[PDB]
């Protein structure tokens, strides 16, 4: 090899031939079968790794189609390795032209004396994910920043207690390295000298002047823990300051920290120059109490993810590196850097864009019966009066019966019920949809085109005019279902309601369980089950216009199948205006 | 020491000195322009962009930063715009300082052989913003990249984005439209030359221009805008230079732009995720490219659309917008607890509009709380700028705290995240105030407010009124009885230039009709009025003047009320 050409990018040396266009986009990460290179024994890690790799989907037997490649020289930690006769085992491996697509996991690089950051052995083109990584020495888009793996980890499990007020604000748990490091140290603690604590020794222990440590439990009783660096940019500190929710505060200069390129280390960790010793407290002074405990959740969370067993390391790694090749089908933050209890709460709107459309396209006019003859005539009618009525359609639900200024678009229903009303019709050239009903006699053109108009400034909310509210029985410990006049509102019936085509889409697509089935095998509930799929998916309230089976049963079991009350209570109706 | 470390292995540790960069932040130096010097448009536009931003500062010694006077821009030998000497030019100069804590624009470097990285000149220790910069070439964390525009490209404000109608399925009548050019025998347009084998006369429409006569004959058959807006993707690729102009124009269509530009940092790559706003693709699988659009989800389609149209409108609709974010970034890299988050930058509203030092907590801006799970703060400080105000104020149960533009600074002594004002003669009941803060929980990124007002276009002298009559609709809700976030206070301290607070100060008066300006550039939605209610030249000069610093209009009407239900 030629050291590493540290010039090397994922599209100057990496190989993406051999790695199409799979349709699952998942890569193929294949593995070298062990070998003796009479090499060093391959230490319990590395066989996690392998054995983390090889039983996750990544893995492939097939050597000509594979994505990825890995070695079984375990090169975790050069420290204990030649240096030498190493390079001489990568290159016999096979299909080894210049390690175009090799990865190689390396923890703790470089070595005595200059302890170099990344792989002092000769790599040339090489993958490589590995700790200890130096901002001249990484290879940004191309190298993968890994953690240094501490086995208390594994060895060592300690309560999981929630973010809160901890005993010890700043603390120094790492015994020596480079003096003057100890010496800044020992200067912020002559003069506030209760909240830091600095401590030394006297593998699974650590003292103070007399007092004795168990590690890594100090860390859990402190809430800023002060990482240094000493030897390598790399400390196998990390884990055991993330696994005790502590926030890391590093102090390597240059160090690029492990899986930056998809976790947000700004929200979770702190970063000091060299330079700062005299006053770091006074920058951990300046972070709030609540971007603490947010920075203390996601340590924690980068833990249990990422840094918790080998198998996650190799995960994490492999899975940037998919997201890397196929960043069409890749991972979204979300996924990255959310913990499953705010990822469950969170919400990411589909039309998160503010857009607001023209007065020209019109709504759309979903009409459905079965025999309303009368009344569906007086509906057809009056609706047929309203300027922006950029087309009405029938849907004729009824197979008995049949069909006796717009397109008046008649499509005969193959089969009977509710969920017809909301396909997504091609027919639909708009964006907004009306859902009318037959009993909807008594709704003028004017408050038609009002809430149309309402609807242009919410293109992505629930316009309607029909309030309905959930409520909740202790009592009964279920919630119940209110249509009588009161101060909030949660729900509109689709008897009359302007929504966007999206949610169409939606409903006779992607939803939770099999509520469309079960809601169309009864004869009612479905204006139920479109705002609770509105309010699940926005995260956003409803608009009603102007005033004006048991139903708390299919309240309750949408409740339970969503796993939460996604509807959100309101007080606030839109009115016009120039009303009255 | 850190000799070795210089050159093209320059970081912010080794050749940027932080000890100029104090607590006063980001302070940018330029140099003056000696007359007879050739400067173009475009330098012209970057130079008063930053001279029209917060970080300029005319005094050497109380700078951080340094941009030099002369015309970067093209370093094209063969380009009219060149400047010769430019070398000896610098290296006059006393305050280049082997170019330590100096930032270089340039958009066109390199000549017709390969158009590489050679600037011309030397740059020592400085930072460059430059555009089609290559990875290889590329120094993370201390180069900026940025996109490469025209010299039409608008100087202030930017015409907003074209995607209107979001119809589903959001696919339009063609996926795969490209129109452009094959430059032939030399370096470059490897791709573009190869844009016929995907080509079928359908939805993947490669028609190139330059055997030539078929191709010309295609290409002279539809319209450039009819086959932009008409499109699901538009290619964005590799030509002489690493980018083009076609990329910010398939950003303003919304037509979600397909990479194949090897090797390119995407503009603002460092803080913008581009995996949200556009497809990449390696150009060496051009023929799997098709497949690839086709197998992409209508969900992901749709975010995708929605992305460009945010990224467009946030940081490449305007020259001034993309000086800010290379400011911006440069900035963040000073300190790194005062630097902003991956989520800041990649969704609404913008890194431009978010100051990381306000705060770098996603919970203290009103533009997360749907992100993070959180609820709106159920407490809000009043201020007032009455007696009997102050007690219905009191009486409530989440006024918290009670306390031209002294009402708009950032204060310490409020602990809240809302803040609702009131002025001397403003008659608001505690119901109408409790009414008010729950509608701004639910739209907490807006303004609420009961006393509205108007925007026309007074088309018989070409320019912007402002009506106070009740109208059909509104526009603007003065800040003077409304209840909105605490940050858009810092944002009114720290975001809008001296020259505007200080006339709203000297004419004493448009300081709600100022906010509101920045509210709707913000959010980009029209305030929200609540009840009824409803109980002169300075102020079309305020409007005017507004309307040419934003270089837009970004108020916008509304005809729905928000009332109490039943
Ligand atoms: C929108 O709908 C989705 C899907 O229905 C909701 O996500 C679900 O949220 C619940 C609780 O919020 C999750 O339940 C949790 O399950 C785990 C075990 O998996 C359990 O340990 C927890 O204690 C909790 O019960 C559920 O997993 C999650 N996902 C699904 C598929 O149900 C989301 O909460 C809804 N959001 C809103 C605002 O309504
Ligand atoms: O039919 C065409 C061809 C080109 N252009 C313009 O030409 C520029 C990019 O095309 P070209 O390939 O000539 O330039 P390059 O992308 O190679 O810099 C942009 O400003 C386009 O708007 C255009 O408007 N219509
Ligand atoms: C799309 O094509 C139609 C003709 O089919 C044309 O009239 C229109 O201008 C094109 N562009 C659009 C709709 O943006």
């Amino acid at each position: 090899p030629e050291r590493g050409d540290l010039s090397c990018r994922m599209h100057t040396c990496f190989d993406v031939y051999r790695c199409g266009f799979n349709p699952k986009n998942k890569i193929k990460v294949y593995i070298y079968a062990l070998k003796k290179y009479v090499s060093n024994t391959i230490s319990r890690e590395y066989n996690e790794l392998l054995m983390a790799i090889s039983d996750s989907d990544y893995y492939t037997d097939d050597i000509n189609r594979a994505c990825l490649f890995v070695p079984s020289i375990d090169v975790l930690n050069q420290n204990t390795l030649r240096i030498k006769e190493t390079a001489q085992a990568m290159a016999q491996l096979s299909r080894w032209d210049r390690g175009t697509n090799h990865l190689l996991f390396n923890m703790l690089p470089g070595g005595p004396p200059d302890y170099n950051t990344a792989l002092d052995v000769p790599r040339d083109r090489a993958l490589l994910a590995g700790g200890g990584f130096s901002t001249w020495t990484y290879r940004q888009g191309y190298d993968v920043s890994i953690p240094v793996y501490s086995p208390l980890s594994a060895e060592v499990d300690l309560p999981e207690k929630g973010p809160g007020p901890r005993q010890y604000f700043l603390l120094s748990s790492q015994v020596g390295l480079h003096p003057e490091y100890r010496e800044d140290l020992e200067a912020l603690q002559v003069k506030h000298g209760e909240s830091v604590l600095v401590l030394d020794k006297c593998v699974r222990k650590r003292c103070h002047k007399h007092q004795v440590f168990d590690y890594p439990q100090v860390l859990q009783e402190a809430t800023f823990c002060v990482v240094l660096r000493g030897a390598r940019l790399g400390q196998a500190v990390l884990s055991d300051v993330l696994q005790a929710g502590c926030v890391p505060v590093v102090i390597a200069d240059s160090y690029i920290l492990p899986f930056s390129e998809v976790l947000d280390w700004k929200r979770a960790s702190v970063v000091v120059p060299e330079e700062k010793m005299s006053d770091v407290y006074s920058i951990l002074q300046s972070i709030p109490q609540r971007q603490i405990e947010e920075m203390q959740r996601q340590a924690r969370w980068f833990w249990e993810a990422y840094f918790q067993s080998i198998k996650a390391i190799a995960l994490a790694t492999l899975q940037i590196i998919n997201d890397r090749i196929y960043p069409y089908a890749a991972i979204s933050y979300e996924e990255w850097n959310d913990p499953p209890a705010v990822k469950w709460g969170s919400v990411s709107n589909p039309l998160f864009l503010p857009l607001i459309p023209p007065q020209s396209q019109g709504f759309t006019a979903i009409v459905l019966t079965y025999d309303r003859v009368e009344s569906l005539f007086r509906v057809i009618t009056e609706v047929s009066k309203v300027p922006s009525l950029s087309k009405l359609l029938v849907v004729w639900n009824n197979q008995n019966k049949n069909p006796p200024r717009v397109p008046l678009k008649v499509v005969r229903t193959a089969e009977n019920k509710l969920s017809n009303r909301f396909f997504p019709y091609d027919e639909i050239e708009t964006e907004a949809v009306l859902a009318i009903d037959d009993d909807i006699i008594m709704l003028t053109s004017d408050e038609l085109q009002f809430g149309y108009e309402v609807w242009r400034e919410f293109p992505d909310r629930l316009v309607g005019y029909p309030g309905r509210l959930h409520l909740w029985d202790h009592e009964m410990n279920k919630w119940k279902y209110e249509s009588e006049w009161t101060n909030e509102v949660s729900m509109v019936l689709t008897g009359a309601a302007f929504y966007h085509k999206y949610f169409n889409y939606l409903y006779t697509y992607k939803m939770p369980g099999d509520i469309k089935n079960w809601v169309d095998a009864h004869m009612n509930c479905e204006d139920i089950a479109m705002n609770f799929l509105v309010a699940n998916v926005t995260g956003k309230a409803v608009i009603k216009v102007t005033p004006r089976v048991e139903r708390s049963e299919c309240i309750n079991k949408f409740a339970s199948v969503f796993g939460t009350m996604p509807l959100k209570v309101v007080e606030h109706r839109a009115d016009p205006v120039l009303y009255k | 020491n850190s000799s070795i470390y210089k050159g093209k292995k320059c970081r912010m540790e080794s050749c940027f000195d932080f000890t100029l960069c104090k607590k006063n932040g980001f302070k940018v130096y330029v140099y003056p322009q000696q007359k007879g010097e050739k400067i173009a448009e475009s330098y012209q536009n970057i130079l008063a962009a930053i001279e029209g931003s917060r970080f300029y500062t005319s005094d050497p010694s109380q700078a951080c930063l340094f941009v030099l006077s002369l015309d970067t821009l093209d370093r094209d030998q063969l380009s009219p715009q060149y400047v010769h000497n430019l070398r000896s030019k610098v290296q006059s100069l006393h305050l280049w300082n082997n170019g330590r804590n100096h930032l270089i624009f340039n958009l066109y470097s390199g000549t017709w052989p390969d158009y590489t990285e050679d600037v011309g000149f030397d740059i020592g220790q400085a930072m460059l913003a430059k555009a089609s910069i290559s990875t290889e070439n590329f120094r993370p964390n201390f180069d900026v990249s940025i996109p490469l525009f025209s010299k039409d490209h608008p100087r202030t404000g930017g015409e907003r984005g074209f995607l209107k109608f979001n119809t589903i399925p959001p696919l339009r009548k063609y996926m795969l439209v490209f129109k452009g050019k094959r430059y032939l025998t030399g370096i470059g347009s490897d791709t573009r030359n190869a844009l016929y084998h995907v080509h079928n006369g359908e939805d993947v429409v490669l028609l190139t221009t330059c055997r030539c006569d078929r191709d010309n004959t295609e290409y002279e058959k539809y319209d450039y805008r009819e086959m932009l807006h008409n499109a699901t993707f538009c290619l964005v690729p590799r030509g002489r230079r690493l980018g083009s102009f076609r990329f910010l124009e398939a950003l303003q269509a919304a037509c979600v732009p397909v990479m194949l530009s090897n090797g390119w940092e995407l503009p603002f790559s460092e803080v913008i995720n581009w995996n949200q706003a556009a497809v990449i693709g390696d150009e060496r699988l051009l023929l799997q490219i098709p497949s690839t659009i086709r197998s992409i989800h209508q969900d992901k389609i749709l975010a995708l659309r929605q992305q460009t149209q945010f990224l467009w409108e946030a940081y490449f609709s305007s020259v001034e917008k993309i000086v800010l974010t290379t400011l911006e970034i440069i900035q963040d890299r000073i300190f790194k607890h005062i630097s902003r988050n991956s989520l800041i930058w990649n969704k609404h509203p913008g890194g431009l509009f978010v100051l990381p030092q306000y705060s770098s907590y996603l919970g203290d801006f009103p533009y997360y709380y749907a992100n993070l799970g959180l609820k709106p703060p159920s407490k809000f400080t009043a201020v007032i700028h009455v007696l009997k105000l102050l007690v219905a104020a009191a009486k409530s149960q989440y006024c918290a705290q009670i306390i031209m533009s002294s009402r708009f600074l950032p204060y310490d002594n409020i602990i809240t995240d809302a803040v609702l004002s009131l002025d001397e003669d403003t008659v608001l009941s505690t119901t109408e105030v409790d009414f008010a803060f729950t509608v701004w929980q639910s739209f907490p990124e807006r303004i609420v407010g009961y006393p509205a007002r108007s925007h026309f276009w007074d088309n018989s002298k070409e320019r912007w009124g402002y009506t106070s009559k009740w109208t059909n609709d509104y526009s603007m809700v003065l800040t003077g009885a409304a209840i909105y976030h605490k940050y858009y206070h810092y944002l009114y301290s720290h975001y809008l230039p001296a020259s505007l607070k200080n006339m709203v100060d000297q004419l004493a008066n448009c300081e709600d009709i100022l906010m509101n300006f920045l509210v709707s550039a913000v959010t980009k939605l029209p305030p929200i009025k609540v009840t009824q209610k409803k109980q002169f030249a300075q102020r079309q000069s305020c409007m005017n003047t507004f309307a040419s610093w934003f270089g837009y209009m970004p108020l916008i009407h509304s005809q729905m009320r928000l009332d109490p239900v039943l």
